[PDB]
């Protein structure tokens, strides 16, 4: 359905202010050299409601060229980007746009606007978003902290950057490729640039690995060193109680002897 | 992702393929200038699905470039797209979905703009691409209401970027070589201190349950003993 209250008139002024104003932003009067006014948006003609939603929509996706029979393209346009209220509109209404029905057709050109600057938001986010998750695999790398199946990730996020420069420089060198001139010097010293900066990063990374080990050496060696020790004091000990524990028990069964012979003789008489 | 398009090539160079199959690169110039196609074949099918299916793209068969439809070249243009360029699609939309961003009284119903913009998004990322393969021409129709002639020109702009990386790959081994060298000597590294911590702290808890059980046997006799003589 379209929950939009399009009839009222104050909702449709604020609507024709809002074209008006992003048309004029964005020089919709100088690109095409049909001129726009609120007083149009109002009483809008055929020929420059064509013109808009072409604009608009070129805005929307340069690659497109018209063709066909725009009557059959606006439709195919609407669903292809699946408008929510394309079941509540009729194709043969955009023959005659300025007619009974041109509060449907204002208000998907408000839909486009409205599609239009967020699409322009979402496009600066995701450019932002790319820039900063290159940067995070370095900050990550250059961080001390935690060992837990992650080592594996960084070796995976080495491979990711070096390929990530590799695909940069085969970009830019196809570039080249088709723009028939073949210089690919400079693609070549940006991956070398790059390399550096990668090249720097690891050893500095392999170095501390480096002298992590050497530092767990010499603390293994103090440590086997005191266990060594205490091996040798308990063997000690061991040793000590085992023979006290064998000439207590021979003393016990010396004198047992001699009291049951002692015994013995006595019961014999 | 374990796959692309570096690795794959090296693994093909090392096994009797050579240089993973095709014929290398392609760039037809033109001056009809009444009218003009951009620099790069229209090969056809067959040499099109092969090439497809040699860069390790199991979706590519010709009954689909022939006759295409939507959802199919969808899934293809990503997963060509996350091959070559190494991006997540995926993590792109949602970058740009989320929010504490724009806040504003009727778009408490973003719901009917945000499957639309994520459409956008995807086909804006694909123009990008074939804007850098000479094509400045990929529009909706090719993502929604496919068309053989714009489906094989654009698999051929690609299929000759694939080749283009592998005649250019031998570029790039002077800087895998050494990634590898010290990915490696990193990882060999950390097995060696893994093996000497855990053989000295292996070594000491076989030494102390030595022990401990020794005391255990000691006391057992001992008081086994003392028990019954009293």
């Amino acid at each position: 359905r379209d929950p939009r209250p399009l009839r009222d008139k104050n909702f449709q002024s604020a609507i024709q202010e809002e074209i008006y104003d992003y048309l004029k932003k964005n020089k919709f009067d100088i690109e095409t050299n049909h001129p726009i006014s609120i007083k149009f948006l109002k009483q809008p003609t055929q020929k420059g409601f064509i013109i808009i939603f072409k604009w608009l929509y070129l805005r929307l996706d340069p690659g497109y060229g018209f063709t066909k029979s725009i009557e059959n393209e606006i439709y195919q346009i609407l669903k292809n980007l699946r408008y929510p209220f394309l079941e509540s509109i009729n194709k043969s209404q955009i023959s005659a746009v300025g007619g009974s029905n041109w509060h449907k057709f204002l208000g998907m050109l408000h839909w486009m606007v409205r599609t239009n600057i967020k699409l322009d938001m979402c496009l600066n986010k995701v450019d932002r978003s790319l820039i900063n998750q290159n940067t995070q695999e370095i900050t990550i790398l250059s961080q001390p902290l935690k060992t837990l199946d992650e080592q594996d990730q960084r070796q995976e996020r080495y491979e990711l950057m070096v390929e990530k420069l590799l695909i940069d420089y085969f970009t830019e060198s196809y570039k080249s490729f088709l723009k028939l001139e073949d210089n690919y010097e400079p693609s070549m010293q940006e991956l070398k640039l790059g390399f550096e900066k990668f090249v720097h990063i690891i050893n500095t990374d392999v170095t501390s690995t480096e002298l992590k080990l050497e530092e767990l050496k010499v603390d293994l060696n103090r440590k086997r060193y005191k266990l060594h020790q205490q091996v040798i004091h308990v063997i000690d000990i061991t040793s000590k109680f085992k023979i006290n524990i064998q000439s207590s028990l021979e003393n016990s069964e010396n004198e047992l002897g001699n009291v049951i012979e002692e015994l013995r003789n006595l019961e014999f008489e | 992702r374990r796959k692309s398009i570096l690795h794959t090539i090296r693994n093909s160079i090392a096994s009797g393929a050579r240089i993973s199959l095709g014929s290398g690169a392609a760039r037809v110039v033109n001056g009809p200038v009444s009218r003009n196609q951009d620099v790069f074949p229209i090969l056809d099918l067959q040499e099109l699905v092969i090439c497809l299916q040699s860069c390790d793209f199991a979706l590519a068969t010709q009954e689909n470039i022939s006759r295409p439809t939507s959802d199919y070249m969808v899934t293809l243009y990503k997963q060509i797209i996350e091959n070559f360029m190494g991006i997540s699609v995926e993590s792109l939309l949602n970058s740009s979905n989320q929010e504490t961003g724009d806040g504003h009284l009727q778009e408490e119903n973003e719901n009917i703009y945000l499957d639309t913009l994520n459409v956008l998004v995807l086909n804006k990322i694909c123009f990008k691409f074939f804007e850098n393969i000479g094509v400045q021409d990929f529009n909706m129709t090719d993502l929604y209401k496919p068309e053989a002639q714009r489906t094989q020109r654009l698999l051929s702009a690609v299929v000759n970027y694939a080749r283009f990386r592998e005649e250019r790959m031998f570029d790039c081994n002077s800087f895998i070589l050494q990634m590898e060298s010290l990915l490696g000597q990193i990882n060999k590294l950390n097995d060696e201190i893994k093996q000497l911590q855990k053989d000295f702290e292996v070594e000491v808890k076989e030494i102390e349950i030595e022990y401990s059980l020794l005391s255990g046997h000691i006391n057992k006799y001992m008081n086994e003993m003392l028990e019954y003589m009293q």
